[PDB]
């Protein structure tokens, strides 16, 4: 199965400090990709689909871009509820696979 | 009420616009576009070529450049249209040398002039192009379905030769492709259902 | 208006495996796909398979081939999940998505079930 | 050198022009041509191949049964089975065919057509039918005898399993023809065989079928 | 009645004359050969054809991936070019009605209904088991079945002829191809007219035979 | 005079075009051509010349010993000596050669290659080796017998001092082949001779080796 | 997967940019450039020609001129491209006569026009050019190493014909050279190591 490499697997950031997550695929999936938000309660919610396109009702702080060899998820401003598990998925061809994931952490003492 | 033109050569050969793009140029104080020049994008030429399985033709590319206004007057820009064949890696460090390498074929044309017209020959490993390829890409064992690595013509790269010009005009480039020396094999049924995606044959209905 | 419902837990011992219910409301069920996603407590997302509503055509993963069995019902506009021979190794939170013509997206999700097996 | 003057319309870009241009990659030899079965040098060879007509087009008709016309044993004598319009641009049974889909790229079409009917029912099915054609402006038949005034043939289920019909050179460009089929006698089937049989129509093009004036296909999808 | 003997085996068949040559040609040699090693007709599993049967498809050489002696040379050598002789014989009595369209689709790109996701490896290559038509009216590739007759085909009618014989030469852009990757031809049996009978449900078996006649092999390894 | 009209694309500058232009210095006679040894009219003549393969490529291998593979008398039976990938674009033993450096200016390459092995050790060195080739997707040999299923030859140190190997027409463009070498028997050398010997591999091109589609060399330096 | 073009004539002959220079022009209240048109500067053509020892070819020079903007509009300048052969001393007293002497070959071209294209013949004392020269320059006994005085083509001198024009535009000149009638002798090994300096063969590693 075509594997989606999501890096970095973890990061530590405070409120603000925009950080983008980059995924890389061994094959070309075209413009078809999806991003999913995973809440600690067990409920998954979509955020970004088909690059620049976004979900209705989700605030504009979520954004994405493509260098053409990579897929990036850019968040303008972070928050206290913005700590989740992000994953990049390829729905272009069966089977559908999931990325590695990143767990956002807060800098503390 | 009440066979010369019915030939395949006259049927498949027509001038159509396979690429339409206009880059916004006002103040940069970059400008370029590349595309795989494939027939699956323009919808009328796609279904036109979905009738046949294998095709052998020489692509004839003609670049038409028009400049719009966003009275100053229209200056004459110098444009460079370079064809990048398959197999040339593109590590773009723009403002320096890849475009100007003597390996790739380039052409220079002004704004006011007869449209630049070049004829791309037949570049393939096999005997003819494959419109319908049943299989997977390369040998990855799970490699991409519906795309044959054996047939790729290349990328058409066009940029402006001159440096930044202080105008707010937008340059519009039109690329027409009329195939010649067309040879057909294995005609297939037409596809009535709409095209959901250009990457594969999936239908909606 | 539109949502997905898959309540319950249903812990079970080996020798038999429980079968999922996925019910949908708010949209025409016959015109849209049904997907499945498996959330493992080891933070695995591993995908199960997809089923068409109109036909019985399904798609299964290599490692999950021969285990999972998908079936749907257009009368009740629901979706079922049939496993076989679950052991103490398999435990996870099951999800079922929709999709569609464009994007075949994941936009709507269920609440999730708690599956914990023991010998 | 040689003095020359520019003619009116010099330097313009024409879409339909044919001329030689400078090659992009000189000193490049394309791959030689291997012999590939089924070389098509003319679009008429694709049209001359028989295709399926859909006669079952009605309300709530979708899928595989649009290709067949159900005939049961409870039907009466002299009942109209169907009518096939010959208009290519409008939607008849001929909307999607091999002759229809190719003709939509053109305007003027002139030539003689052909229709072939095949009975897919059981071997013991008895009875006879009638196959008639309507000339342009031909006073479409009310019941039977009006169809008999033209070219017709009596076709039996038991003897001939196929139909050969040559239609004399229709014409159209940018209500003329029709095909009328009725019940000559009742359908006789045994007790073990099913009551409902069906048929499949076919259409092809003769050697005199001609085309010209290329245009764009009206159907985007 | 006439038996067709090829190799060390044979199958009782109807009289074979004026058989259909795909696109009017026959699988000649490229201008060792398996006229002995892998020769004989390989009979696939008989499928049960009922009133609600949509159809079946076997890609070439998808159903042949591992079959008998031919299954060895698939992964054994580097390249091959092979012709195919397909004989589909459907046995039934005179009280059964229906029609079966056996058509060979060169370079068949499959598809899905109401989604943009491309099928995977297990969905395309099913091996010997073979697939089932999801929507045989649209052929699953998006085209129409009415104009599908442009390919080589033969008609099996329970009235006239209960069997069909189709010969497929080598159709490819390259002189040779990869065994486990690309599928040159496709074998499809399309039941345009469904089954009908006095009883509510019956069973009509279908036998399919494929002979890789006049082929070659290169790139000896293993 | 003669009326003419400008064709589309007139006046443009093409990089690959070939045309005659006005000379800069007329009435100038260049120096006549003396006969110079080694006139090369084709790039394939340079490729057909044998070149050195570097088989010793490893970690911490720099300099002259990258051309040779050390074989001592303490080695055991059936130990893998090395493997040579046939990929030109990637880096194998073939990265810098006469066939490799010229092929990097092109994309598609098709032809039959040749490999020559020479034993540089002493005269009294005994023992035998095995020389095998791997077909594309050929199940790379675990120890020995898997390599034997293909084309192979048993080569002796005492009898033949050279190796002639014809490889059947590889192909590549923008894991296929390999070369496997093992130890048939132990290396037998006298007391006065050194324990360590070496080998030197060679590669050339046959007469069927072809090239096309000029491009830019990937290596800037 | 799976000899015409392999010829030396098609291999060495390609259009490449051997000189790139843009002089700053705003207000002078001079403008010119000369260079030895050698193949050791452009890195891809150098190693391209390092494969062979002696070479015989006729250089084909084409000058492409583009004007940038630092809406006014682009005026049409008149440029003069003069070729100075080896042996002509250059005591430059500009604004007066050396350029206009009838001995040197000159060409006039406007901004908007087909690019000026001239073919320089083969000028040498010996039979062919020397890419690899083992020895010293002339007889000085300690004379310069690595440079053969026997082979020098000359200097390419280009200036604008018109006087100072009150614009702030920068003129960009591009010179392409495609050799023809190429004859090769004594092929050599390619040089993998980078070029430290164009004056000699020293390597870094």
């Amino acid at each position: 199965d075509i594997q989606m490499t999501q890096s970095p697997s973890s990061l530590s950031a405070s409120l603000g400090e925009r950080v983008s997550l980059t995924c890389r695929a061994s094959q070309d999936i075209g413009s078809s990709l999806n991003w999913l938000q995973q809440e600690p309660d067990g409920t998954i919610k979509r955020l970004i689909y088909a690059t620049s396109s976004l979900d209705s009702g989700v605030p504009k702080r979520f954004s994405g871009s493509r260098s053409g060899s990579d897929y990036s998820l850019t968040i303008s401003s972070l928050e206290s509820e913005d700590f989740v598990d992000y994953y990049c998925l390829q729905y272009a061809s069966f089977p559908l696979t999931f990325g590695a994931g990143t767990k956002l952490e807060l800098k503390r003492a | 009420t009440v066979v010369s033109e019915t030939l395949v050569e006259n049927f498949l050969s027509r001038a159509a616009l396979v690429s339409k793009r206009s880059f916004e140029y006002k103040d940069h104080t970059k400008n370029f576009f590349k595309w795989t020049i494939n027939t699956r994008s323009f919808v009328q030429l796609r279904r036109k070529l979905e009738l046949f399985t294998y095709l052998r033709f020489d692509a004839e590319i003609t670049i038409l450049t028009t400049v719009a206004v966003n009275y100053v007057g229209l200056p004459d820009l110098t444009l460079q249209a370079m064809f990048v064949p398959t197999g040339a890696l593109t590590p773009e460090k723009q403002d320096s040398f890849h475009w100007q390498s003597g390996s790739n074929a380039s052409v220079f044309f002004k704004i006011s002039d007869p449209p630049a017209r070049i004829t791309i020959p037949f570049m393939c490993i096999n005997s003819a192009y494959s419109v319908f390829y049943d299989g997977f890409a390369g040998f990855e064992k799970n490699g991409l379905y519906g795309i044959n690595p054996a047939d790729t013509i290349g990328n058409l790269c066009v940029r402006i030769v001159n440096e930044h010009q202080p105008v707010g005009f937008t340059v519009t480039v039109r690329v027409y492709m009329k195939p010649k020396h067309i040879k057909a094999w294995a005609p297939r049924p037409p596809r009535t259902l709409p095209y959901m995606s250009i990457a594969n044959a999936n239908y909606k209905g | 208006q539109v949502q997905l419902q898959q309540p319950g837990a249903e812990l079970v011992m080996p020798g038999a495996s429980v079968k999922m219910s996925c019910k949908a409301s708010g949209y025409t069920f016959t015109d849209y796909w049904m997907h499945w996603v498996k959330q493992r407590p080891g933070q695995g997302l591993e995908w199960i398979g997809a089923i068409d509503t109109s036909d019985s055509y399904t798609t299964y993963n290599r490692k999950f081939k021969g285990k999972a069995t998908l079936t749907v019902d257009e009368s009740s506009s629901t979706a079922y999940m049939q496993l076989i021979s679950l052991t103490s190794e398999d435990s996870a939170v099951y999800y079922c998505a929709r999709g569609g013509g464009g994007n075949s997206p994941f936009a709507y999700w269920g609440q999730g079930t708690l599956v914990t097996v023991s010998a | 050198g040689v003095p020359t003057y520019l003619l009116p319309g010099s330097g313009q870009f024409l879409t339909t022009d044919d001329h030689s241009s400078a090659p992009a990659l000189p000193c490049f030899n394309p791959t030689p041509e291997m012999h590939i079965p089924g070389q098509v040098r003319n679009m008429l060879e694709v049209v001359q191949v028989e295709s399926m007509m859909e006669i079952n087009n009605t309300e709530s008709a979708v899928g595989m049964e649009r290709l067949k016309v159900d005939i049961s044993a409870l039907t009466d004598v002299d009942q109209l089975l169907f009518n096939i319009p010959l208009d290519i641009q409008l939607d008849g049974p001929l909307r999607n065919t091999l002759v229809g889909n190719i003709s939509r790229y053109y305007t003027h079409w002139s030539g003689s057509l052909e229709m072939t009917f095949m009975f897919c029912g059981s071997f013991m099915a008895a009875g006879k039918l009638i196959l008639c054609y309507t000339p342009p402006g031909g006073s479409c038949p009310t019941t039977r005898e009006t169809a008999m005034l033209g070219t017709h043939i009596v076709w039996d289920f038991g003897l001939q399993s196929s139909v050969t019909l040559i239609i004399p050179w229709i014409s159209g460009s940018h209500n003329v023809g029709y095909v009328t089929c009725f019940m000559q006698t009742n359908l006789i089937v045994p007790s073990e065989s099913s009551d409902t049989c069906s048929l499949i129509g076919f259409i092809a093009a003769k050697d005199d079928f001609s085309l010209r004036l290329m245009r764009d296909s009206p159907d985007i999808g | 009645v006439l038996q067709l003997k090829l190799g060390n085996s044979a199958i009782v068949t109807q009289e074979a004359a004026n058989y259909c040559c795909a696109y009017g040609e026959w699988p000649n040699y490229l201008p060792t050969q398996p006229e002995t090693a892998t020769d004989r007709f390989y009979t696939l599993k008989s499928v049960k054809w009922e009133t609600g049967s949509t159809g079946w498809w076997w890609k070439l050489p998808d159903a042949l991936n591992n079959i008998g002696m031919f299954g060895q040379n698939v992964q054994h050598h580097y390249l091959y070019r092979s012709g195919f002789l397909i004989h589909v014989q459907c046995n039934a009595t005179k009280f059964h009605q229906g029609a079966l369209l056996v058509v060979a689709i060169p370079e068949h790109q499959r598809g899905a209904h109401n989604t943009n996701t491309s099928p995977g490896f297990d969905d395309i290559m099913k091996g010997e088991e073979g697939g089932t038509f999801n929507h045989p009216y649209v052929l699953d590739d998006g085209t129409s079945l009415a104009c599908a007759t442009i390919f080589p085909h033969q008609w099996i009618n329970l009235r006239t002829n209960n069997s069909a014989t189709i010969v497929l030469p080598w159709m490819n852009a390259a002189p040779m191809d990869f065994p486990l990757r690309h599928n040159q031809w496709t074998l499809a049996i399309i039941p345009v007219v469904p089954l009908g009978t006095r009883t509510t449900s019956s069973m009509v078996p279908i036998t399919v035979s494929i002979a890789p006649m006049c082929c070659e092999f290169n790139g000896l390894r293993h």
